[PDB]
RNA sequence: GAUUAGGCUAAUUAUGUAAUUAGCCUAAUCC
RNA sequence: GAUUAGGCUAAUUAUGUAAUUAGCCUAAUCC
């Protein structure tokens, strides 16, 4: 019964976020002592001539960006976890996400340690040129 | 990779995946959005936009490494060195039904400490906003074995009610044991899922407000703490797993538990399986294997009491060996092959189990053995024969008395911790139907340079006289035989044996 | 007092009461604790420590009268006035169960805009060291009438969630309305008790962003904020309520509004009940009772509507009148007995349903007065008749164009409010079939002192010329129909009306 | 089903107190405009012998106090409702309180507006001494 | 209801065979 | 599952009767 989601090569990391006090750090620490970085992430076909922003209800990805689901680049998401914000709602889930190409290694590390900017709505140091 | 795991695994009865942007994995992703290039097309569709889908919890693997976070599922022999937070446990489960199928939850979760919560059927529901730890339907699982289960399905609590009950009843049993808290499990995975709803882990924390070592996590408070500072704590820290089924042992639970023990029987609850649990993993990292290299710290009156033990033992042996006159003497059990007494000129001999000098034999005592030291006394302290013959002076600890250092065992024995760990058989008193009670009393011959006791044998009492070089002697004594009375030993002596005779020596 | 309540009952199934250190309530402690002095005793008896029992919320009343806090269950006569607040509300509720029994717990919330949300089944639960909100184990209704509410019992939302998303409708239903937030409601009980759940009250606030009353409160920020500065606010601030029940209904209400509504039909949800009950609730002030000395304030441009509203029935009545040649006029509905136009010279008569003036008739025109009037035109000025005659100018607003002056009403009606608050009939486009529409024009004969339009009736167009005098006038006509055509007003004039005639006038 | 605990004349300021943001202001406000105090508390039949401290395990009255049930004269256990303290635990239930004999009209508003002093465990102006 | 091992069938990929996925049967443990 | 009204029974209190509480039945509304 049922139909299987997950990778086991994915299932040491989510079973360390769903059992820590803080996952961010938990995943950030395991990525950054030589722990593979998630995989099994939803990416999209794009034809590169989006506006370029960070999360968009369609994928919007430039020549140097690449588009995922949104839901498949959050900790929370893939790990099942009680999200962060107070109105408990996902700000990523049901929306497509950019990353920059440099950084599709680890887009959820990515989402984790950066945020979009307020009024511009790109990602602060990759679009953002609020100066 | 490209080996999936039932982890996560979606439950739910829909017959279709999720669209891209909701999905969580590529697999989850419904086949129409995919093409050839492992890539998702944003098809011009409608979405099943509100949706609710049960996620299994069942699967899980705390093997990461990441320098800083402790190892959590312990080894056998760091086990060994933190016995004394052994807790058994063990969780029966109900199975996901109507909406849902395809994973378990858990139902009655039971502890070593004789204790059962009853929680309400809760999982994971992924919604197109986010997760929801909420109650979803479930039933009892089908047959006989499992029918107890159907009244517990009216009487479960709240999970955020049940996790500061655990926490509590952590804390009562643990606090004067250790700072550690080691969950002894039977075939873990389900235990590990169990253990999800209540427990949090993380690197090694201090108490905010002593310097104990925290294990406890306080949600509201954000904070860590001690079992003594712990109250209203709702979540439990950095717990150690042990599984016994790994230890290699075949079958079910009941038989291999069987086969050692005959205490632990009753009704079919959690917490008889963790109480069995518990047992089966001291039977065998105590009986089957006895290491004693492993020292265990002091946590209480210990040192004075070993002290006091070997007084009592001096001013026993030679009243003893001085009535009657028995000028032989065999000491059972003696690893170093050293008298306690020597005023009184008397043959000595020593044996001892596992010897390491060979000046002591190594003989094993089981019943025969009476008639062959008939001419002498026997001494059995701290020496567990189930027959002690009529000749002998013996010593030994009441198993019932519980302490600090003095732990559950296996099959009514008893785990004795003092800078080592003995298991005790249990304390049958059939076994001294052959010797009597030894009366409390005090002998000394010290000359001398308030206190009247009618068994305190003194040359000043002979003529119901007393002083101060004895007066204060007496109450030492004293003190020391209270000390070892009730730390829970016990005193037995050959039928012959009389305080009055000690008047004429 | 005396009388005992069921609000705050005890809906667990333990089978006695509490310790006198831990009952709430006098009437709560244990029969064994209690004396004849109507005092307890502190007995050297056990307490059952860990318990967790489920309180009821349902009896509130909110009777209580204190300086400063304002009344918020108003009375009929201030609810007309803040007829611009109204939202139905309906709350569908499901029974807790297993471990508790006595209390309903909202299931789903519906409201007169049309949104239901359905929410996981959560309440009070008494713990023995306090309260805490959480989830309980809820069924729904028996019966065939709630086969319906089967399926959302797992397909709810956290309430966190549901109290933002209700805060979001509500501000974007009333953000350019009123200040005010009022719940029209059926049979209040199970109303408040659910608003208990997303409802603050308080002292009357002022929004934190600028002078608009608050009708919001955000508890992580304790800060108070109007429908345009409300977002992701997560609570209501000082709502008003009101039972349509209270005011001297029998029955239930779906024979209660069927009996006057025949639009308002569909499947049984919360969002039907509460547009149902809106719908009884503006048919019994406003059809009814007729009180239309309630005055309301202007909120957009209702001034400017007016005026322009008499220039184009002047324009309409003098072009009518001139076109065909008309000597005969009958008015109806007009409550002054004033004409709008004078320059052709043709007698007068008036009519209207409630006047106070002796010059004018009380005619309540059915069917029959077709021939009555066939001697002349006859005036139809905002009044309502299903059957306007052949010689007919008509003016009737448009019920399903929607604005700030135009609320839902009852039967396929609607509610305008401008100054005062007029019910005004569906609009059946089948009750101008004896009439034609009336094409877009303009007429005047004013002296004169670039535009072309082939309707500017105009001496100057006559020769295909235009002037200053007539252009300004033509494009300030322009404005005042546009608006009036806009706003929702339909024109309606007799078959044998043409614009090429006026060119002879 | 179930059994009932409070009398309808206390039904009105715990339903206000149930909806008010200040619940302990809207209390204070309500029994000082004239409204009837809350009724139905747990007295204790006590020997008058006690060390008359403010909270305790057991009843310790003096001549001149009289000891209520902790949870009878806490108004968020009377009305059901979230404890001020961030972990939600009160520090009234399970224990008795030492009211003052010229204050027992209205304990639940001498237990808002009094606290005991942190080092003698007294009510701060009715028996601590601490000058 | 869950996992592990074994067997059978089908599909995909790679170079007659292997890996993975999905389904069915047997055994053990867990519920 | 909730409340209101009515009837019956029991208990308590007060002075043959009254009030309150608890249980059962009928009706109305809510779920
Ligand atoms: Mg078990
Ligand atoms: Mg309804
Ligand atoms: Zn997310
Ligand atoms: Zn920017
Ligand atoms: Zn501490
Ligand atoms: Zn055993
Ligand atoms: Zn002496
Ligand atoms: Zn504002
Ligand atoms: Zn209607
Ligand atoms: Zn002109
Ligand atoms: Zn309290
Ligand atoms: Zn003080």
């Amino acid at each position: 019964a049922g139909s299987n989601t997950e990778f086991a090569s994915n299932s040491s990391v989510l079973s360390l976020v769903n059992f820590t006090v803080d996952p961010q750090k938990a995943y950030l620490d395991f990525v950054n002592a030589g722990g593979a970085p998630l995989t099994n992430c939803v990416k999209m076909l794009t034809p590169k001539t989006g506006t370029g922003i960070a999360i968009s209800v369609k994928p919007e990805s430039t020549a140097d960006q690449e588009t995922y689901g949104g839901a498949s680049v959050c900790l929370y998401c893939r790990a099942h976890i009680e999200h962060p914000d107070v109105s408990g709602v996902c700000k990523y889930k049901g929306k497509f996400v950019q990353i920059p190409a440099q950084c599709v290694r680890d887009p959820v590390g990515f989402c984790l340690s950066n945020t979009p900017c307020n009024v511009c709505q790109y990602w602060i140091g990759y679009g953002c040129n609020c100066d | 990779s490209q080996i999936v795991t039932g982890l996560f695994k979606d439950c739910s009865r829909e017959t279709s995946g999720l669209s891209p942007a909701y999905a969580p994995t590529y697999v989850s992703v419904d086949d129409k959005y995919k093409t050839s290039d492992e890539l998702c097309v944003n098809l011009n569709l409608p979405a099943n936009v509100p949706y609710s889908r049960v996620i299994s919890r069942m699967g899980f693997k705390l093997d990461a490494t990441v320098p800083g976070y402790p190892k959590l599922f312990i080894t056998r022999e760091e086990a060994v060195r933190q016995v004394r937070s052994w807790i058994g446990f063990d969780v029966e489960g109900a199975h996901a039904s109507r909406n849902a199928c395809g994973t378990n939850v858990p139902l009655q979760l039971g502890f070593s400490t004789g204790v059962n919560f009853v929680v309400q059927p809760v999982g994971v529901v992924d919604t197109e906003w986010g997760n929801m730890l909420t109650g979803i339907a479930a039933r009892p699982p089908p047959g006989e074995q499992f029918k107890h289960l159907v009244p517990l399905m009216h009487k479960g609590a709240a999970w955020p009610i049940v996790r500061r009950r655990i926490v509590q009843m952590l804390s009562d049993t643990l606090d004067k044991l250790s700072d550690y808290c080691t969950f002894v499990c039977w075939a873990h995975g389900f235990a590990l899922t169990s253990a999800s709803y209540f427990c949090k882990i993380g690197k090694e924390q201090k108490c905010c407000m002593c310097n104990r070592r925290a294990a406890a996590y306080s949600s509201p408070l954000q904070s860590y703490a001690c079992w003594t500072h712990s109250c209203g704590y709702d979540y439990v820290y950095n717990p150690f797993f042990v599984d016994v089924q790994q230890w290699g042992y075949v079958g079910n639970l009941a038989t291999n538990h069987d086969r050692y023990c005959s205490v632990h029987q009753g009704a079919h609850v959690a917490s008889n399986d963790a109480i069995m649990t518990r047992c089966l993993a001291i039977h065998s990292c105590f009986i089957e294997r006895v290491d004693w290299d492993i020292e265990y710290p002091y946590i209480s009156h210990e040192k004075k009491l070993n002290s006091c033990c070997r007084i009592v033992e001096r001013n026993v042996v030679r009243a003893a060996l001085l009535a009657g006159s028995f000028d032989k003497v065999y000491d059972i059990g003696n690893p170093k092959g050293i008298p306690i007494v020597d005023d009184p000129v008397v043959d000595w001999h020593y044996f001892d189990a596992q010897p390491l000098t060979r000046k002591v034999q190594q003989l094993f005592y089981t019943e025969d053995m009476a008639s062959r030291f008939a001419d002498g006394l026997c001494l059995f302290w701290n020496c567990n024969v189930p027959k002690y013959p009529n000749n002998a002076i013996v010593c030994r600890f009441d198993t019932r008395v519980h302490s600090e250092f003095n732990l559950p065992g296996c099959d009514g024995g008893s785990l004795y911790v003092n800078k080592h760990a003995f298991h005790t058989p249990a304390y049958d008193v059939s076994a001294f139907r052959d010797l009597k009670p030894l009366p409390f009393f005090y002998y000394s011959t010290t000359p001398c340079e308030p206190l009247k006791s009618a068994v305190c044998i003194t040359a000043c009492n002979l003529g119901g006289a007393v002083c101060r070089k004895h007066a204060t002697e007496y109450r030492e004594y004293m003190e020391a035989y209270n000390l070892v009375s009730a730390s829970g030993f016990r005193l037995w002596c050959y039928k012959t044996f009389d305080i009055y005779n000690l008047w004429s020596t």
